[PDB]
């Protein structure tokens, strides 16, 4: 038993409106440079579709995440330790540039500069951000397949589709889609961390955020193809991986992240989760990927039970990051309205950042149809998506607990309309469900109003700690380059000392 | 003709080593974020896979050969060993190093970008894969081991710093010799290009836990 | 040394975990610096977007490194109430990429001049020391002129300097204001709400000046003509918080999360609250992803699906059942219980005018307007005259109200709805059905062109002796939806199942909609709005406001709220959007913007009319007047173009006019003097005689066209210019790829009321200045381009009708490079203007038309009829048959000082705006302390306009939205009229002063005004028609009530008198060019739509890399699976669109989600990025708008009848669009003629 905390995060899918503001604001802060301009930390995908990098859910191509060897032991499915460096001198499974698109700019200047006489309208052509030649056309981007942008027969190649007779939905009446906005899971059991050679990628201990360290990272590009949701991308200038960083500059001081604050539909939502670090190998391990889900919520513990607060204590865990743990969103969602499901559990990497599914409009039938058991409102059996396609995507085909989530969110609005429209209490759809009053009630309270101070509840990261904040606060950001940063062994070949350090040591004790 | 023979066999090897070790330090030290493989395959996987690998295999199997040979069974059977076992190794390194090197400057998304010490390196790798090829005949004309023991007396000199280095290398074919002053200048350019990548190898990671967690620090 | 720490290999392991499975290292984490280094930023400045998209965002400006890096959203906007969402962060993906424009590579940095232009320009200068003389010998030479015209759009622009272009500009000016007329001069800049004091700034030097300014909602076709109809207002709806209030939601025509995306979240958290969603869409939108049922219609017929759906609500909820909600509503709020008279018919009858007081004996006791008051029968069999109609508004005070109340005994009474069980007999009428109609492209279904219906009818003597037969609009409303009422109708339904005129069976025909589905939403719907008292809502948007019947798509849906008791009610009613046209502080912003502080009145223009003139669109029309008359109607009293009936309207005071006079307006004044007759007197006798004329009979003599064109905020020739080719050829002198024949070179019938000639006058326009921060499309084909501060370089306003929240753009840094803000160019050219013009213009008389004004005693023009004065059907009086004739002094070299200093008739005369006015006297007094004052010139001691800021400040301090003592005094000038106290609904925040300042530091709720008829408070959110219904304020309409009957002569016989199906309309633009100009592939037609794009606002953004690269990299067109199978055309394949108006290039997205028959060009993609040439023209492909044409509506241009009668965006022709039809083919040749030697040949 060893108690870590983390910052995970909760996508409503059923409130994401697809508008990607999320990659737009994280590209302008976080990804703007050369080398990385073609990488988007958050990118949202429309379903049906292969996504981003092309096809990245097909492991079997792509050979991301672990597998359980007969003997039951956990393996990347990459190879285990000899058989990955057998591959360093060319990662024989790595997505190629074109995997994801080239990258684009137009040539705006000609519009300014075109010579008087032109015969034609000057315009603005493509040229590629790798090569500086003139692109004939774009043929791809990150977000080709927006909005079922592409003939059926080639977006239901995707993987999620698998063991789905998929012919119906290609009539244009059983037409359906949704959205995925995805970033770094920021997972208990990363297969980054563990298929990179020079052990450059690690876990924080105190919020639990996965970054690759940029000064000891030596591009083996290795961790590409460990990722299974294919969230590394290789900055292809400096040759080294960047990666989602969780915001962790804004999360250390109790800020969201920036595609959390900026999600427009106000379907992120960011709590504390609490986790026995020493159960992380046994859960991750299970034979049925099926259980891989409930395992993980076993490893979650209860922040409101004193002998959990008494053993985070004991193991470290700040008075505050407790408290903000006993009003985790991101807990009720995920563990006590059982709303909240990880993205591919059966990649085994116990993923932190969980998905409610999304509702649909009702399928397409003979008539009009009936007052079902939710009266207007619709039934779970009546909704579009195919369930299974949604228990592909987030429990391992599992169709039990998607089919919970969304009978769960049906029967709160069944509720609340008894409520205000009728002015009546009905709870049968509730006791259906298994919810209680209060239950829905809070459900209704996070979901529906989610006023800002409950869509996040991050505490601070309390840099204090271990540290020596006081010469930090008074020197920090003096960018002079004393190249004494990043050392704890204090002699250096130039004869120089950290700026934001204390060098004459008190002789008084 | 003795002057440069003393200059390149006696002096420039210090040099060369010291530039290579203060260098290979100064850079780690202030340059980390440089100190990487420089991987360019994302851009252009076509032929990589067989080229880096034929490249890589030969040129860590003359690594294996030239550190014990020089650094260390009679020595017309170790000679043998290096004709053959060696010569077979260089053969793939040349062909995955032209390969490479075909790749670096004309594939369209590698040569836009590229840097220049990438073009120079590659090409001085080349060329000395080359060379080396070409003793090997110049080795056939004395079976004995007779011209190894002279550059293997020359390299042992060199490296425990023991002066007149330089006179064990006398009537040595001029290849041998040319093959000597490239593989040194490689040494002192190393720092300054690619190479740094080589100090890095992953040993460590057959041995090491799988999931690393750093605590605040 | 990070070398030696390597050392500390071993000593750095803490404790392993999870049995071996992983191991904690103590180790050095200080590289983590490097990302916290980036996110770290010099400050945050607030600021927003001036982008037409109705969001309204405040965002935080990152400025790091001395330079703007990104934005993220404010998330600090006042919390709404705790039962409702709060609007944080809203925001976008187009918002959240405009930090990419201040130093990309499309950025404008310094003022730009065509090269052909500036070497004629200093060559003249040196000929000619006045600028105004060196402008006349290059514009009067044909030589000189054609050769920068025809240089537009071809490269060769050369960097100026303010100084030369501010110098040409103003000569430019003052050279056709002298020799032609101000109104030679013109602007185009959009809703101002978006960025207040920059739309401000071109409009006030404008209309100083005598300039036309432009108007833009009826132009972009935003207006939904059907408000002013039934409402008597522009557009007024609930704000989004308002849907969180609504149990019960229709998205109709209206894709929420792509164009209403800040606002979204209270349409998918309403779910939650028990609330149903209903998404009606031809295609799989992103709005059906939404909702919970998917009803898909052929696109176009929707008004079929609405009356089927009224149908079923009036038969289960008025007839059968009736609902005590519903019905009290609709007696005390529609006109339903009025008279309607009946006009006798070979064998039958038509519906005619409405019965007025003055048509009874006694006028019903009415002796003001009786003629204006509208009558019905209270419950006692008794005639009364109700309180509210239109005559009670203006030459009277206190009953103009909703009070059921005896106009004349002032008592309380009770109005009768049906006539049914009183009648002295049944007649019969007949209402037209165009049902039948339509192109092959749509189900039709044939009843008979005119259905015969057994109304209940009273005889009624009349004053004038004769008699007439009378029933009621609630009467005429029943039969025409065919419901039967027991006098067994033949035409009338039997059941759902009976396919009549407006049944579910009729309308699955027209539709495609399973008649069980109409059936049980209309249902679920009327039922859920009477047990919440009307709480039902409709979203609707340009997917059903774009058609050319757009106002019978609008009428069903409005009907359906109507019936239902949901206008006027918190969680009810008619939400449209679409453009942001709501600028809240609308009587502060108004005398600023077209300078009423200073002179009155200004020159606004209704643009459709002015750009179908200009452009010559009416040269090719192909949709007459007489295919759209009521069967009913007389053909002969309805001959010509459809321009001649614009013509006629501008002649009658209808619509105004631009230019207005053949004759210069500047030079009436000394002609009237010399024959010895005041100014306005000698117009009148000249109109008479026709020794003046209305310049719209010859647009094509040389004087009567627009010669300078102000283009800003604006990207005319790239986005919403409807006829692209059009502009390109008759405005601009340029190649063009116009593929038809016009009406002569058809041989085909000219206008009679406007000149013909065989080659139309080509290259009107002298000077063409755009203003932008991006080289778009209309920068590209301008003379001058200048550059403009982006939205994060300067200090302004904005608003929205989504939320009441009043925030600022603010300047984060300086602008860039040589840009400037709007305020500041035109602040500049004011000036030169100013310099310039001494010695060539002084203190001037204007003489200025101005149309009949609704919301103006002269709304109450012509009451029973139309009478023409040209044709002698009556006399001509200005204001009341004819526009009213003002006289305007104008001191041109005052121009500057005017422009910088708030006017003295805010003080003699006063403010205000919607038919009241007030005193604002305490306002300028502390106006004269915030902005200071001249201390010498022309406007000694009035407040000084010299910034932004201080124009904001006279905004802020004169609007009743932002000044509770102003609002105070409004809601009291209000009570005059209605003679019921307003005051109390602003009393409770006299004291509120909302502060540019202040909003600054966190965005302010406005105050509830008479403006507007929700409520801005803290216990019910913001809903149209609130007051209507809670105060019992009239609609400004012709009964005071909402509208149901439109009774005017125009509109009864063009078959609108009441709500009708009305299919689609034939363009004609396709079977005379398809297969003219093969390329070897197949062609085919098929129904091009342009909803707006998820990649732009309009074409803001779409030059935008972010935006390019989530999108396709360029213009795109959506085409279903199948027809691109047909066409051989695979994903992303080079495609060309074309018809008789233009054609375009792009790329083909296939999807399964575009149903066959129709296309999808998302709305602008422009002509900048991306576009190879055209097989079909030759040249550059063109933009979505190269393939439509303006077609007006003569119900459009109907004027001087109370709620039908004039306002700058209130009424006017509209840019509909949606009826097009194109040829799609796949490309052969991609040829981009740009000598690179880059072209290709797509195979087969
Ligand atoms: N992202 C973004 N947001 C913006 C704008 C933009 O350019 N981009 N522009 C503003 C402005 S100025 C306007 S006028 C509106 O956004 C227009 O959007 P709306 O959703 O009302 O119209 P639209 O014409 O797009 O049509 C909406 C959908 O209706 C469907 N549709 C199209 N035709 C029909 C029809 O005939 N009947 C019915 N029932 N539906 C039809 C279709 O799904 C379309 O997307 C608004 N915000
Ligand atoms: S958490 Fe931060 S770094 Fe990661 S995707 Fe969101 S914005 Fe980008
Ligand atoms: S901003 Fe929010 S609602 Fe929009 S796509 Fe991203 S996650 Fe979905
Ligand atoms: S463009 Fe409009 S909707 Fe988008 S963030 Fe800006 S103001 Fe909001
Ligand atoms: S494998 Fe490791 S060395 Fe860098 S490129 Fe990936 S983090």
């Amino acid at each position: 038993m060893k108690i870590r905390s983390q910052v995970g995060m909760v996508l409503n899918l059923d409130k994401c409106i697809g508008c990607h503001t999320c990659s737009v604001t994280c590209k302008n802060v976080w990804t703007s440079r050369e080398g990385v301009e073609y990488a988007w930390f958050n990118n949202v995908e429309t379903k049906p579709g292969q996504g981003f990098p092309t096809d990245w859910e097909n492991q079997e191509k792509y050979k991301g995440g672990w597998i359980r060897k007969i003997n039951g032991k956990l393996q990347p499915r990459m190879g285990n330790r000899a058989m990955l460096l057998g591959k360093i001198f060319a990662n024989p499974h790595l997505p190629g540039i074109d995997d994801y698109y080239e990258p684009f700019d137009f040539d705006y200047q000609n519009l300014h500069t075109a010579p008087e006489g032109s015969k034609s309208q000057p315009i603005a052509r493509p040229r590629s951000l790798i090569t500086g030649e003139r692109m004939a056309k774009i043929e791809k981007g990150p977000n080709w397949e927006d909005d079922l942008g592409g003939e059926f027969d080639k977006l239901a190649k995707d993987k999620n589709f698998d063991n789905i007779q998929k012919a119906m939905y290609s009539q244009f009446e059983n037409t359906f889609m949704m959205y995925l906005p995805r970033l770094c899971e920021h997972c208990l059991n990363p297969a980054c961390v563990a298929t990179c050679p020079s052990g450059a990628i690690y876990k924080r201990e105190e919020d639990g955020i996965v970054l690759i360290d940029q000064d000891k990272c030596r591009g083996w590009r290795m961790c590409i193809t460990g990722c299974p949701y294919k969230k590394i991308y290789f900055n292809w200038k400096s040759g080294k991986s960047e990666k989602c960083i969780f915001c962790y500059p804004r999360i250390e001081a109790g800020q969201p992240t920036v595609c959390s604050e900026t999600c427009v539909g106000r379907i992120r939502y960011l709590g504390v989760l609490l986790y026995d670090a020493d159960a992380i190998e046994r859960a991750a391990s299970t034979e049925n990927e099926k259980d891989l889900y409930q395992r993980q919520l076993d490893v979650f513990l209860d922040p409101n039970d004193p002998k959990v607060i008494e053993q985070a204590i004991k193991d470290g865990i700040p008075l505050s990051v407790i408290e903000a743990a006993q009003q985790s969103p991101v807990y009720k969602m995920a563990m006590e309205w059982k709303l909240a499901l990880p993205l591919h559990p059966e990649y085994r990497t116990l993923p932190m950042v969980w998905y409610v599914p999304p509702l649909s409009p009702i399928q397409s039938a003979a008539d009009a149809g009936e007052l079902g058991s939710n009266g207007i409102l619709p039934d779970v059996e009546s909704l579009r998506i195919p369930v299974q396609y949604l228990a592909n995507l987030l429990t391992a085909g599992d169709t039990k607990p998607v089919l919970r989530a969304l009978k769960r969110m049906l029967a709160m609005r069944h509720y609340k309309r008894a409520e205000t429209v009728d002015g009546k209490v009905d709870t049968r759809a509730l006791e259906e469900v298994g919810l209680t009053e209060a239950q829905a009630q809070e459900m209704y309270r996070y979901l529906a109003i989610a006023n800002y101070e409950d869509r996040f509840v991050v505490p601070s990261s309390h840099r204090e700690l271990a540290r020596e904040a006081f010469p930090e606060k008074n020197g920090c950001g003096f960018t002079f380059g004393d190249g004494c940063h990043g050392s704890d062994t204090k002699f250096n070949l130039f004869n120089s000392r950290r700026i934001d350090a204390i060098d004459v040591t008190s002789k008084t004790e | 003709m003795q002057f440069l023979n003393m200059f390149f066999f006696d002096i420039y090897p210090y040099i060369a080593g010291a530039v290579f070790l203060i260098g290979s330090w100064l850079r780690y030290d202030y340059g980390q974020y440089t100190w990487r493989a420089a991987s360019s395959q994302m851009l252009d996987r076509k032929g990589m896979n067989l080229a880096s690998n034929l490249f890589h295999i030969g040129i860590l199997g003359i690594f294996v050969g030239h550190f014990f040979g020089m650094l260390t069974l009679p020595i017309e059977v170790a000679q043998k060993m290096a004709m053959f076992a060696g010569g077979a190794s260089g053969v793939l390194c040349l062909i995955g190093g032209v390969l490479l090197l075909k790749r670096r400057l004309f594939s369209p998304r590698v040569r836009a970008t590229t840097t220049g010490a990438d073009i120079l390196i590659l090409s001085l790798l080349v060329i000395q894969c080359a060379l080396g090829l070409l003793t090997i005949p110049f080795s056939a004309q004395h079976m004995d081991g007779s011209e190894m023991m002279k550059l293997v007396g020359w390299a042992q000199s060199v490296v425990t710093f023991h002066g007149g280095a330089s006179q064990h290398l006398d009537g040595v074919a001029f290849i041998f010799r040319l093959h000597l002053v490239l593989g040194m200048t490689l040494f002192l350019l190393f720092p300054f290009s690619r190479l740094i990548h080589i100090w890095s190898v992953p040993v460590e990671y057959l041995t090491r836990k799988y999931q690393l967690v750093r605590a605040r620090h | 040394s990070k070398f030696l720490d390597r050392f500390r290999y071993f000593k750095q392991k803490g404790e392993t975990f999870a049995d071996g499975h992983g191991q904690l290292l103590n180790t050095n984490r200080d590289w983590e610096d490097g990302y916290r280094q980036r996110w770290q930023h010099d400050k945050i400045v607030r600021s927003t977007h001036g982008v037409n998209c109705t969001g309204s965002c405040s965002w935080k400006i990152y400025v790091k490194n001395g330079l703007v890096t990104w934005e993220t959203q404010q998330t600090d906007y006042p919390r709404t109430r705790p039962d409702l969402p709060n609007h944080e962060p809203r925001g976008c993906p187009r918002g959240a990429s405009y930090s990419w424009y201040l130093y990309s590579a499309n950025r404008l940095k310094y003022p730009m001049m065509r090269k052909r232009l500036m070497k004629m320009w200093r060559e003249a200068k040196a000929l000619h020391s006045d600028p105004v003389e060196a402008w006349a010998s290059i514009i009067e030479d044909a030589d000189k002129a054609k050769s920068f015209k025809q240089a537009r759009g071809r490269g060769g622009f050369v960097r100026s300097s303010w100084q030369e272009v501010n110098e040409l500009i103003a000569a430019s000016n003052v050279y056709t204001i002298k020799n032609y007329g101000p109104d030679r001069v013109a602007g185009f800049s959009p809703i101002p709400a978006m960025s207040m004091v920059s739309y401000a700034s071109g409009a006030r030097y404008l209309s100083l000046i005598g300039g036309t300014c432009l108007s833009f909602y009826d132009w972009y076709c935003d207006l939904p003509p059907a408000s002013p109809q039934t409402w008597g207002e522009q557009t007024d709806v609930p704000e989004s918080a308002d849907w969180y209030n609504s149990s019960y939601i229709i998205a109709w025509g209206s894709n929420v999360p792509q164009t209403r995306t800040p606002d979204a979240h209270f349409f998918t958290e309403v779910r939650y609250k028990g609330t149903k969603t209903v998404a009606v869409t031809p295609d799989y939108a992103e709005i059906a992803k939404l909702c919970d049922l998917w009803l898909a219609p052929k696109q176009g017929t929707d008004a079929a699906m609405a009356l089927a759906m009224g149908h079923v609500m009036l038969r289960e909820f008025h007839l059968d059942n009736p609902s005590q909600y519903f019905t009290d509503y609709v007696r005390r709020y529609t006109d339903m219980p009025m008279l309607v008279m009946l006009e006798e018919r070979d064998g039958y009858y038509a519906a005619g005018r409405m019965l007025r007081a003055a048509d009874l004996v006694d006028a019903l006791g009415q002796e003001n307007n009786p003629e204006w008051k509208t009558v019905a029968f209270n419950t006692n069999g008794e005639m009364v005259a109700p309180n509210g109609s239109i005559g009670f508004r203006w030459g009277e005070k206190g009953k103009w109200n909703l009070e059921q109340r005896d106009g004349k005994t002032g008592e309380e009474t009770e109005l009768q709805l049906s006539l049914l069980g009183s009648q002295d007999e049944i007649a019969e009428v007949g209402f037209p059905y165009f049902g039948g109609d339509g192109t092959e492209h749509f189900n039709k279904v044939e009843l008979e062109n005119v259905l015969l219906h057994k109304l209940p009818v009273k005889r009624l003597q009349l004053a004038d002796g004769s008699t007439a037969l009378v029933t009621t609009v609630y009467d005429l409303t029943l039969a025409n939806y065919g419901l039967e009422r027991g006098l067994n109708d033949v035409n009338c339904a039997t059941s759902y199942d009976d396919v009549k005129a407006y049944t579910p069976a009729w309308a699955e025909q027209i539709t495609g909609v399973s008649r069980s589905q109409i059936i049980r939403i209309a249902r679920e719907f009327a039922d859920n709005a009477d047990k919440t008292h009307g709480r039902s809502m409709i979203i609707v948007g340009a997917g059903l406001n774009h058609w050319y019947h757009l106002d019978m798509n609008y009428r069903g849906l409005i009907n359906m709220l109507i019936f239902c008791g949901c206008v006027g009610q918190s969680g009810g009613g008619w939400a449209h959007y679409v453009g942001q046209e709501k600028l809240r502080p609308q009587t502060g912003w108004q005398p600023l913007a077209f300078a009423l502080d200073w002179q009155r009145p200004a020159r606004h223009m209704n643009s459709t009319s002015y750009f179908y003139n200009h452009s010559s669109q009416w040269r090719y029309e192909t949709v007459t007047a007489e295919e759209l008359l009521s069967p009913m109607a007389d053909k002969s009293r309805y001959t010509g173009h459809l321009i001649d009936f614009n013509v006629r309207a501008e002649r009658m005071g209808w619509l105004p006019s631009a230019p207005q006079l053949g004759t210069n307006p500047l030079t009436i004044a000394g002609e009237a003097e010399k024959a010895g007759m005041n100014p306005v007197d000698y117009t009148v006798k000249s109109l008479k005689e026709g020794s003046i004329r209305f310049a719209a009979e010859q647009p094509e003599n040389g004087k009567n066209h627009p010669r300078n064109l102000f283009i800003w905020r604006s990207n005319l020739l790239g986005s919403s210019g409807k006829g692209h080719e059009f502009m390109l050829k008759y405005l601009l002198g340029t190649e063009h790829g116009i593929q038809g024949k016009d009406l002569g070179q058809q041989g085909g019938v000219k206008p009679e009321e406007v000149d013909w000639q065989d080659n139309g006058l080509e290259g009107k326009l002298d000077l063409v200045v755009t203003l932008d921060f991006r080289l778009s499309s209309t920068c590209l084909y301008s003379d001058i381009i200048l550059p403009t501060a982006t939205w994060y370089e300067k200090d302004d306003m904005n608003t929205s009708d989504m939320h009441p929240f009043i925030h600022p753009l603010s300047a984060a840094v300086d602008p860039a490079w040589e840009a400037k803000s709007d305020w500041e160019i035109y602040k500049a050219i004011a000036k030169k203007f100013s310099e310039v013009c001494v010695g060539h213009l002084g203190k001037e008389t204007d003489i200025v038309t101005l149309p009949i004004q609704h919301d103006s005693a002269a709304e109450l023009a012509q009451p029973l009829d139309v009478k023409d004065w040209k044709k002698g059907e009556c006399d001509l009086i200005p204001g009341k048959t004819a526009p009213h004739i003002m006289v305007v002094e104008r001191d041109y070299p005052a121009t500057y000082e005017r422009f910088t200093s708030i006017g003295p008739l805010m003080e003699k005369i006063g403010n205000g705006g919607k038919g009241i006015a007030w005193n604002t006297q305490s306002e300028m007094d502390l106006l004269r302390k915030l902005n200071y004052t001249k201390a010498e010139g022309p406007a000694k001691g009035q407040p000084m306009l010299n910034t932004a800021i201080d124009a904001a400040e006279m905004i802020l301090t004169l609007a009743p939205e932002t000044n509770g003592q102003v609002a105070v005094k409004a809601w009291a000038a209000l009570s005059e009229f209605t003679g019921r106290d307003h005051t109390h609904l602003a009393l409770n925040k006299e004291d509120e002063k909302i502060r540019f300042r202040d909003i600054q530091a966190q965005p302010r709720k406005i105050i509830s005004s008479p403006t507007w008829s929700g409520l801005e408070d803290e216990h019910v959110s913001y809903n149209a028609g609130y007051t209507n219904v809670h105060e019992l304020i009239p609609w400004r309409t012709l009964s005071g009530r909402q509208q149901l009957y439109q009774d005017h002569q125009w509109m009864r016989d063009f078959g609108e008198s009441l709500l009708v199906y009305r299919p689609p309309i034939d363009t004609r633009s396709v079977k005379e060019v398809i297969g003219q100009k093969s390329n070897g592939n197949q062609e085919k037609a098929l129904n091009f739509l342009t909803p707006h794009q998820k990649w732009g606002i309009h074409s803001t953004y779409s030059d935008n890399l972010l935006m390019l690269t989530l999108g396709r990299g360029g213009p795109v067109v959506w085409l279903s699976e199948a027809d691109a199978k047909d066409l051989g055309i695979a994903d992303n394949d080079w495609i060309e669109v074309f018809n008789s108006n233009g054609a375009l290039t792009a790329r083909a997205v296939v999807s399964q989600r575009v149903p066959a028959g129709m296309t999808m060009m998302y709305h602008a993609q422009e002509r900048i990025v991306n576009l190879p040439g055209s097989e079909i023209t030759q040249q550059r492909g063109g933009i979505h708008n190269s393939v439509t044409r303006i077609t007006p509506k003569p119900t459009h241009m109907i004027g001087g009848y109370a709620h039908l009668a004039y306002g700058f965006n209130y009424y006017g022709t509209v840019g509909s669009n949606r009826d097009e039809f194109v040829v799609v083919r796949k490309m052969k040749n991609i040829d981009w003629l740009d000598g690179e030697g880059n072209d290709q040949v797509q195979e087969s």
